[PDB]
């Protein structure tokens, strides 16, 4: 009776959703066709139920290119989703923000909102929104900005959580990533309650070093992000000794209206062969979470300060050990919070252990911990994007596409001003107080 | 007679209440179904004080379970010793406080407080002679803090004569389970020092320390901590739920322990606390209990008593014992720790003795110390609040629900005044 | 400055301008007025009035107008981006990166003000009229002087009011703003102390003049009505009915400090003076035995001390404040 819908925009969102809903259907013992042969209700929060034993997800898969959605319709998860939700456009934004926010997406935004409204009104205790969207793709940035503005107009005060794919510092598949990123950030900065920074480069690094797989496909990154999402929602979807709802997330991890970009982290991530040879202490996994090499965003936390942290544990966990481990973490100097926030933790414990997906890469563990940490190091990352933007704007490169697709240069200048203001705010907060 | 009404706010309050009712039912010999299968009539001679005899000879606890999220409520409902609460009692909302006090006291709470007060009124009219209210809640969680303060204010409006008990789980000094807990603590304390008769401060840190060192348990689950707090509460009420050579009631404790209207914050303590193995290697005598109850390593509030003075002390024993022995022990302990007591309160040990052990044991004891050391606690919190207010961090969440800064200014000033009063009376002469 | 910035400054400015500078502003303030501070700075001094005018005339002789002086010596007007860039470079150079919040505003009566917002240091920079070669100086003033002195002072026994009394300290000013003003023009090629001199002058006249009269009087030195409006308001901070004579004499501190420090530069230990915190140059010998100097910070521009002193000589020469004149001014 605490419902929460999922909205997947763009190819990244759709594939991540494939992984996430595979994970869920595995968790609650749900067959791909919605049937099912500590649990409570549990699945009601994400699965609505029809008359028969068939459950359907509360997901809205929207895209402008029918390729990936068609793959979904043809995949093993064909019987599952409500066929009306799988909204497909005709011509994708083609990595162009203007197309994804002014020209094309403007013609199916209404249908998407209609399906959203139907799903919302069929629910009673709606908690909030989960937008799964990338940052570089045109559909992702543009359509997500449009959709967030529309929802914020419609649903005045409700939780709105995003899982952006922050553009990596050195590996970029697109060429216009700075433009899409800056525009979508300038837009979503006033509507998204709490984003969730994740990058592909860091996940490549983690897969190579920790899991000992040298050649990972997007399937593996998707599985990892799905595990993170499942750990986020395990509080709603299960009985825990200290539960937490998404409103608690936005209250705890967001000190100021604008600074709401916490980065994700998960532990333990160890291969099946290395599953033994370590007992996986909860203090050990806490240390793993705080290890700068385990974060899922290519930013060294040591260059900034953790303004807030939220650690969600699951499995056979005992609160005293968590208290001891967090005390130890607070003792060390290399992990230096801001002076003005003396209490830098929210703790949540769940009774259900993480479940390993068959054919997966990780090993069956009894304890797991997902850290959502809002720090100041991420600020430097913005600088990089800013820098890129400046160069690609100093020559007015690629500007003609956006200009001719329903946008003006003054908008680019304004978004640059907004990003500069955000960087200024991060720097100002990073300083210490007097007296 | 002297029936007591139980209120449970916030998730911690509800879990503590579940364990508490388990303990009470074990005391009176009550089956999980709610029917009496006991063996001693004295169980039923005062069964009415906490229970109501429903028809067909059943018993229902006088509980009023309140929350804003149906999760923990349903957990209680499904689990054993949940099937005897009267199902109409489970008041719960849908929005959830979101760990915010503004939601828990202004926006969300304003929609359920009316139904809660209505069920309260029904239970009050049901009772013969109401004795008082005991509220079990937190101070960090939004629901607990906000809604409990609102309920306390409303009840004190509608019953300015009854007596008020609160078991508020104070935030621990070292760890911080939440991030905005200074704000919730300050606002809740403002309301409490406004309209409460007594407040039983508890920290999870001290309970961790006790379960670790004294009980020799490396795996303290929340069940055990709640079990300890439940044993403390049962010890507090057994003075009237049971006969005794020197009986006590809640009003007696309130009169004895509260010299001034504001200074009514007590730290509890329990004894004996013996590990599974280290029990048969110790003698269970009144001197042993008495000496156990006076030390920092057995105070359920994380603050050394030695840093201040005991303004007053109450001590409730159980099981068959000799009064002269207790008197001698109290005399000795008041003699040797002369610097640990306030000069201008001679003979500052209130004593009560019951006749029934808390099950399984020969004799137990409960300590309720109103000291000046707790000022440190408030000091700590106050400072934290100040810091998080100097930058106005997290301020927007609370501002967006109608509350404004001047609320925080007044609350902080009030808490500082309280600390000043504690300091003044600590060094009085 | 927040308390003495009139609450109706805009409505009175439009009135003043729209009347072609004949109207006398009727200012109002946030209650209560800081009566003690108003009374402390209710009288203007004329001790260095001829030095002020000396500096002003030296500028106008070389550059003709202030307008040309500003543009020729100040450099280009800066964008927000350029300001942040220069600030970031400075903080790193000073070793105080990440300590101070930086804010950009249009409603400052000065170039910048160092504050304590949320019990934490805040540098507010006026984006209106920020210039390339001048901005670096502002940072040497607010951060290099005010901030570093502040942090050093917090470590000293005289870190609060009681501590000042106990150790018998003279006021921080005029040494504080004197040092800060010298530091603003430190590495400039034409380090004229225009701002200090004109503030000193304007206050001197404000004591005798109505707003109308004061505004007209300044025309001789600076044409821009907006610039003149700033100087007039600063000089008449706290005055309600500006039709009457009267001033807030605080801003005379800059020139007052400059002259005194330059006069006694040969006997002042400038690193030590900064290390001891918010102290008068006269208290250095008194306080040296009681100062804790282990982890006190000296500004980067003071490391090459030989060069620092050369700059001070260059500043005197430029501003027509030669040794002999300082000698006669203060026969100490
Ligand atoms: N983590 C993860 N990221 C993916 C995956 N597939 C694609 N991406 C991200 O998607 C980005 C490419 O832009 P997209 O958002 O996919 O563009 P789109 O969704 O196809 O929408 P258009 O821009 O209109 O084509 C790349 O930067 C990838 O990081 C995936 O399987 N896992
Ligand atoms: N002693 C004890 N304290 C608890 C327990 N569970 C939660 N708490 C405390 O309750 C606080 C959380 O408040 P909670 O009721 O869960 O949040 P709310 O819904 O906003 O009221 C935390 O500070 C915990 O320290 C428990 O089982 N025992
Ligand atoms: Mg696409
Ligand atoms: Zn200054």
């Amino acid at each position: 009776m605490r419902e929460c819908i999922s909205i997947h925009v763009g190819q990244a969102g759709v594939q991540i959703g494939n992984a996430c809903w595979e994970l869920y259907c595995l968790e609650h013992g749900i067959q791909p066709d919605g049937q099912m042969p500590h649990h409570h209700d549990s699945f009601n929060t994400f699965f609505s139920e029809t008359g028969a034993g068939k459950h359907v997800p509360r997901a809205v898969f929207v895209d402008l290119e029918p390729t990936v959605i068609d793959e979904v319709r043809t995949g093993t998860y064909r019987q599952l989703f409500h066929p009306e939700q799988l909204i497909t456009g005709k011509e994708d934004a083609a990595n162009n923000y203007a197309r994804g926010h002014y020209t094309i997406g403007k013609e199916i935004i209404d249908l998407v909102l209609d399906r959203i409204r139907k799903l919302a009104d069929q629910c009673t205790g709606l908690q909030g929104f989960l937008v799964f969207h990338s940052f570089g793709g045109g559909t992702g940035s543009g359509f997500t900005s449009l959709l967030m503005e529309r929802l914020s107009v419609d649903y005045g005060k409700k939780s709105k959580l995003e899982f952006s794919i922050y553009p990596a510092p050195q590996v970029s598949t697109a060429v216009v990533e700075p433009y899409n990123s800056i525009l979508t950030t300038h837009t979503t900065l006033e509507h998204s309650d709490c984003a969730f920074m994740v990058d592909n480069e860091a996940i490549y690094d983690i897969c190579r070093r920790n899991l000992d797989i040298e050649r990972p496909t997007y399937t593996n990154l998707n599985r990892l992000i799905s595990q993170i999402v499942s750990s986020i929602t395990a509080s709603l979807r299960f009985d825990g000794a200290l539960n937490v709802d998404l409103t608690e997330f936005q209250t705890n991890l967001v000190p100021y209206p604008r600074i709401h970009f916490p980065l994700a982290t998960y532990a333990p991530v160890i291969s099946a062969e290395k599953a033994y040879h370590e007992q996986l202490s909860v203090a050990e996994i806490t240390n793993a979470c705080f290890e700068p090499a385990n974060q899922m965003v290519k930013c060294d936390p040591r260059h900034g300060k953790y303004m807030a942290c939220c650690l969600l544990y699951r499995g056979d966990v005992v609160p005293k050990d968590v208290n001891a481990a967090i005390a130890t973490i607070k003792t060390k100097r290399s992990i230096q919070f801001v002076d003005w926030c003396p209490t830098g933790f929210k703790v949540g414990i769940n009774y259900q252990p993480p479940t390993v997906v068959p054919g997966g890469d990780l090993a069956k563990v009894q304890r797991a911990v997902c850290m959502l940490s809002n720090t100041t190091a991420i600020a430097e990352a913005w600088a990089r994007l800013d820098h890129k933007f400046d160069l690609m704007y100093a020559k007015r490169a690629f500007v003609h596409w956006y200009v001719g697709e329903g946008m003006e240069e003054g908008e680019f200048s304004e978004a640059r001003e907004d990003m500069a203001a955000l960087e200024k705010d991060y720097e100002e907060v990073g300083v210490d107080s007097v007296e | 007679m002297r029936e007591i009404v139980h209120i449970q706010a916030g998730q911690c309050g509800n879990q503590i209440g579940a364990k508490f009712w388990e303990v009470i039912s074990d005391e009176h010999g009550i089956d999980p179904s709610g029917n009496y299968v006991g063996d001693s009539d004295l169980q039923l001679e005062r069964i009415s004080v906490y229970y109501n005899e429903a028809s067909s000879h059943k018993y229902v606890p006088r509980a009023i379970l309140v929350d804003l999220e149906p999760g923990t409520m349903d957990s209680v409902r499904s689990g054993a010793f949940g099937h005897l609460f009267r199902p109409d009692n489970f008041i719960f909302g849908q929005s959830g406080a979101g760990n915010n006090w503004a939601k828990g006291h202004y926006t969300e709470g304003a929609e359920l407080v009316d139904s809660v007060l209505d069920v309260v009124r029904k239970e009050c009219e049901n009772c013969d002679c109401l004795q008082g209210f005991q509220l079990t809640h937190s101070l960090g969680g939004g629901t607990g803090s906000g809604m409990g303060t609102l309920l306390i204010s409303k009840v004190r409006e509608e019953y300015p004569d009854r007596i008020m008990n609160t078991f508020s789980v104070v935030p621990s000094p070292k760890v911080s389970d939440t991030v905005v807990e200074p704000y919730n603590a300050t606002l809740s304390i403002h309301q409490l020092v406004e309209n409460t008769d007594e407040t039983y401060c508890i920290d999870n840190e001290a309970l961790y320390d006790i379960c670790f060192r004294t009980l020799k348990l490396a795996t303290p689950t929340y069940g055990d901590l709640n079990h300890l707090v439940s044993a403390t509460m049962s010890g507090v009420t057994t003075s009237l739920r049971f006969p005794g050579q020197l009986n006590a009631d809640l009003r007696k404790l309130a009169v004895n322990m509260v010299p001034f209207p504001r200074l009514h914050f007590f730290m509890p303590g329990f004894a004996p606390l013996t590990a599974r193995g280290s029990q048969q290697y110790r003698a269970l005598t009144v001197p042993e209990l008495t000496q156990q109850m006076f030390d920092a390593k057995n105070m359920m509030a994380a603050c050394d008593p030695r840093h201040g003075r005991y303004l007053t002390v109450a001590t409730v024993f159980r099981g068959r014992m000799s009064m002269k022995e207790v008197d001698e022990q109290m005399l000795a302990i008041q003699s040797k720790n002369s610097s640990y007591f306030v000069e201008w309160i001679p003979n500052n040990v209130k004593v009560a003795v019951c006749d029934i052990p808390p099950r399984g044991l020969k004799m137990s004891s409960t300590f309720i110390g109103n000291s000046t050391a707790i000022q440190e606690l408030f000091k700590r919190i106050s400072e934290q609040f100040t810091a998080m207010f100097r930058r106005k961090a997290f301020l927007h969440w609370y501002t967006g629900e109608g509350m404004d800064e001047m609320e925080f200014t007044e609350a902080e000033s009030n808490m500082n005044d309280l600390v000043s009063e504690y300091q003044q009376y600590q060094d009085a002469t | 400055l927040v308390a003495l910035r009139p609450t109706n400054m805009d409505r009175e400015r439009d009135k003043f301008f729209q009347s072609h500078y004949t109207y006398n502003p009727q200012f109002e303030y946030q209650e209560p007025m800081p009566t003690a501070v108003l009374e402390k700075y209710c009288e203007a001094s004329g001790q260095f009035i001829h030095q002020a005018v000396g500096i002003i005339e030296a500028v106008l002789e070389k550059f003709g107008t202030y307008e040309h002086f500003e543009a020729a010596t100040g450099g280009q007007l800066l964008t927000k981006c350029q300001i942040w860039s220069i600030v970031r470079k400075y903080m790193q150079k000073e070793g105080c990166a990440g300590e101070v919040v930086v804010q950009l505003s249009e409603d400052l009566l000065s170039q910048a003000v160092m504050m304590v917002e949320n019990s934490r240091p805040t540098l507010a920079i006026n984006l209106t009229g920020a210039r390339q070669y001048w901005l670096e100086g502002m940072l040497r003033h607010q951060i290099g002087t005010h901030y570093l002195r502040g942090v050093n002072n917090a470590r000293q026994p005289w870190h609060n009011a009681e501590g000042r009394l106990r150790y018998g300290l003279r006021p921080a000013n005029p040494t504080e703003e004197g040092l800060a003003s010298l530091h603003s023009v430190l590495f400039r090629k034409q380090p004229f102390l225009w701002r200090a001199a004109l503030l000193y002058y304007t206050i001197h006249r404000a004591a005798r003049m109505s707003f109308r009269q004061l505004f007209q009087d300044l025309e001789r030195y600076v044409q821009d009505a907006d610039v003149r409006w700033e100087y007039c308001v600063r000089a008449k901070r706290g005055q309600t009915d500006t039709s009457l004579p009267g001033c807030f004499s605080k801003d005379q501190v800059y020139l007052d400090g400059i002259v005194r420090i330059l006069r006694h530069r040969q006997t002042i230990d400038f690193p030590l003076l900064t290390s001891l915190g918010k102290v008068s140059y006269e208290d250095v010998d008194h306080l040296r035995p009681h100062g804790v100097l282990d982890n006190t910070r000296v500004p980067h521009f003071m490391q090459d001390l030989a060069r620092y002193r050369q700059q001070l000589e260059h500043i005197m020469a430029t501003n027509r404040l030669d040794e002999a004149e300082l000698g006669r001014l203060l026969p100490d």
